[PDB]
DNA sequence: ATTGTAGCGGGATGTCGAGTCA
DNA sequence: TTGACTCGACATCCCCCGCTACAA
């Protein structure tokens, strides 16, 4: 009855971190490579792959009155660059093995056994492949960059990052046989974009691969499509590398739908993330911002805003934007006036329709010890917002942020002295509850040493313990003391073996 | 805190032959624990490092 | 005798894989 | 074809200052 393909929450966190660690890895190899492309030795030989009428398509003059032509001749410049780097890459190979394509946990478990058979790189033989015309996909194209680059045109490198899939919580995980190679090569993990400064958008060109141009629009070709496709590529980080060192993450434009789908896959979707994420990034982008990354940052911004409610239940789960009535947290109402923002059709029944929330307005509301705990308490005459059942059986009253206020607990004398509960000491859930001529002091023996010194203070309770019993207690994590007695009580601390 | 024969392989791996990523990363992030915490907290760093190198 | 020491969370919500239904 | 829904066993996220009894 069970079959049950799951692993434990230590894997789980494990491929959470492998996806992390195989991902910086990934997006440092495009940062080189974007590098190794701006070989300068390497773009004089390159350039004379290119004659002087193509050469003059890839930069028109401008043509004030219909800006279109002038973006119709650098696309004919494009097609022409496509077309020679055809003829340039004589011999071109087929991955050993998956390429950069995104392996199974299995495999990559498995990878360690066999060492397998590497030759070395380094920077010379790629420049020297790129000149004589040979080697696989990946570097045909960055060839072509390296080649356009050469021709004063900017032109990114993407990369389609694939790391290894961490919301892939199977234990065996099996892939599909028949036509596993051709179905991998469907779409490229590297492609170019090239930017149009007539039409202030970038340009994408997959000149081996998929041998298109196109201007994205909603919609790209690039963007694997079909469950077997996907099964090793799976579009989350589509990365941007420019002439400049620019790195961006380019991704909106590649996916349809960012926001529902894609999002869930990347590491980027719990706060840590994205905050991860960015440090990456950053330590990615060498240059600094460019009137361009607005034109683009603006696209974006359409883009994502064009996405909208998705079309399904399934995708709707943990939305950035978007919430539906049934997912309403108890503790969550909707703020006043508000309303839907739209419905959703619901496949296979009829008629059956769904109200969805902007979560932007839903309201999280807390009771008044849970208030206190981010170190408010209830303006005066608040109303709740809401009742519901806690556990024994007892009925708990919810407050909105704004009927609350924050805490301002008493000075401490002129002898330092620190007002106190009903247990002698102070509590501290939020910097808000340190006095304001005080200050927390945390650390296992602050209570020795404040006691030793027998200046005043008292004990503060930061957190409470839960354990075996029905029972909860409290946890003393150091001292409020004056701040004219932090000086002493950090000198007996870091004096403590001598107490 | 690591070798400087793995900083070599990675610097290389990462570099010119990423398919062979999976097995080095495998290996070494077996052979550094504190790796883990290390590239949770600052990523920003083990990436410099391997600019350098 | 008396004191110290040791023994007695959980409930809503959420997550992903699979199988089943339409 | 594919999504909605159910069901199996995990996880997270707040709860938010105790008591009965034995023994040297």
């Amino acid at each position: 009855r069970t079959s049950r393909n799951c692993s434990s929450n230590e894997e789980r966190k494990r491929r959470k971190y492998f996806h992390m660690l195989y991902l910086v890895c990934l997006m440092v190899h495009g940062f080189i490579r974007n590098e190794w492309i701006n070989s300068k030795r390497l773009s004089r030989k390159l350039s004379n792959l290119v004659p002087e009428k193509v050469f003059e398509l890839l930069h028109p003059q401008k043509d004030e009155e219909l800006p279109l032509r002038s973006t119709r001749k650098l696309l004919d410049g494009l097609k022409k660059c496509m077309e020679l780097w055809q003829k340039h890459w004589k011999i071109t190979k087929k991955y050993d093995n998956e390429g950069l394509y995104m392996r199974t946990w299995k495999e990559i478990e498995m990878s360690a056994n066999n060492k397998r058979k590497f030759k070395t790189l380094k920077r010379s033989d790629f420049l020297r492949a790129v000149s004589k015309g040979h080697g696989d996909p990946d570097i045909s194209v960055q060839g072509f960059v390296a080649m356009l680059r050469a021709c004063n045109v900017n032109a990114r490198l993407i990369m389609s990052c694939q790391p290894p899939d961490f919301t892939n919580m199977k234990i065996d995980t099996s892939l599909n046989g028949n036509n596993a190679y051709k179905d991998m090569v469907k779409y490229p993990i590297f492609w170019c974009e090239v930017w149009d400064k007539f039409s202030k958008k970038w340009i994408t060109v997959d000149p081996v691969n998929l041998k298109t141009i196109e201007q994205v629009r909603l919609h790209s070709k690039l963007a694997p499509k079909g469950v077997a496709c996907c099964e090793r590529n799976m579009l989350r980080y589509v990365i941007a590398y420019d002439r400049k060192y620019g790195c961006r993450d380019v991704t909106r434009r590649y996916a349809q739908w960012m926001n529902s789908k894609v999002r869930k896959r990347r590491i980027t979707k719990d706060d840590f993330g994205e905050k991860w994420f960015r440090k990456v990034i950053t330590a990615l982008h060498h240059r600094k911002r460019t009137k361009i990354d607005d034109y683009e940052d603006q696209y974006f911004f359409r883009r994502d805003e064009s996405e909208g409610i998705p079309d399904s239940v399934q995708d709707l789960k943990n939305h950035p934007y978007y919430v539906l009535e049934q997912d309403i947290k108890q503790t969550q109402i909707v703020k006043p006036g508000c309303k839907e923002c739209g419905y959703l059709k619901v496949h296979g029944k009829v008629g059956k329709v769904l109200k969805v929330y902007a979560k932007r307005d839903i309201a999280d509301l807390k009771s008044a010890r849970q208030w206190y705990m981010n170190g408010r308490i209830l303006k005066t005459g608040s109303r709740c917002k809401k009742v519901i059942k806690r556990t024994e059986e007892e009925d708990e009253r919810l407050y909105s942020f704004e009927d609350t206020e924050l805490y301002i607990p008493p000075l401490a004398s002129a002898s330092g002295e620190i007002t106190k509960n009903t247990f002698g000491n102070i509590e501290v859930f939020a910097p808000t509850m340190i006095p304001g001529n005080c200050c927390l002091v945390e650390n296992p023996v602050a209570i020795k040493a404040a006691r030793f010194l027998g200046v005043e203070f008292a004990p503060a309770v930061t957190s409470f313990k839960f354990e075996r019993g029905s029972t909860v207690k409290p946890v003393l994590s150091g001292i409020v003391v004056a701040k004219w007695l932090r000086e002493a009580i950090e000198t007996a601390i870091d004096g403590i073996e001598f107490i | 805190g690591l070798t400087v024969e793995d900083l070599l392989s990675l610097r290389q791996v990462v570099s010119g032959n990423p398919e062979a990523l999976a097995p080095l990363l495998e290996n070494i992030s077996a052979r550094y624990p504190q790796l883990r915490e290390h590239i949770m907290a600052n990523p920003e760093v083990f990436v410099s490092m391997l600019l350098e190198a």
